[PDB]
């Protein structure tokens, strides 16, 4: 089990998927084509805003 | 591999491979049938010879 953590925008979480393209999916964090697991996201405006 | 994205174009490549495999399997079946027919004809021709 390996856990990664990062903070991104709201609609920018759509790029967090295997083989996506974008500023994050290609230049900051890229997932393998055979990736298996779960993606968890939630609001953090109370702490990171 | 230039227009669509890798993770979503995998199903298209899989379907193409399946179609080509079926088109080759039916050809192999036809070739087997025609080879059996040619074998029977050759046995008859050898018997007549």
């Amino acid at each position: 089990v390996y856990a990664d953590s990062f903070v991104i925008r709201g609609n920018e979480v759509s790029q967090i998927a295997p083989g996506q393209t974008g500023n994050i999916a290609d230049y900051n964090y890229k997932l393998p084509d055979d990736f298996t697991g779960c993606v968890i996201a939630w609001n953090s405006n109370k702490l990171d805003s | 591999l230039s227009r669509l994205d890798p993770p979503e174009a995998e199903v298209q490549i899989d379907r193409l491979i399946t179609g080509r495999l079926q088109s080759l399997q039916t050809y192999v079946t036809q070739q087997l049938i025609r080879a059996a027919e040619i074998r029977a004809s050759a046995n008859l021709a050898a018997t007549k010879m």
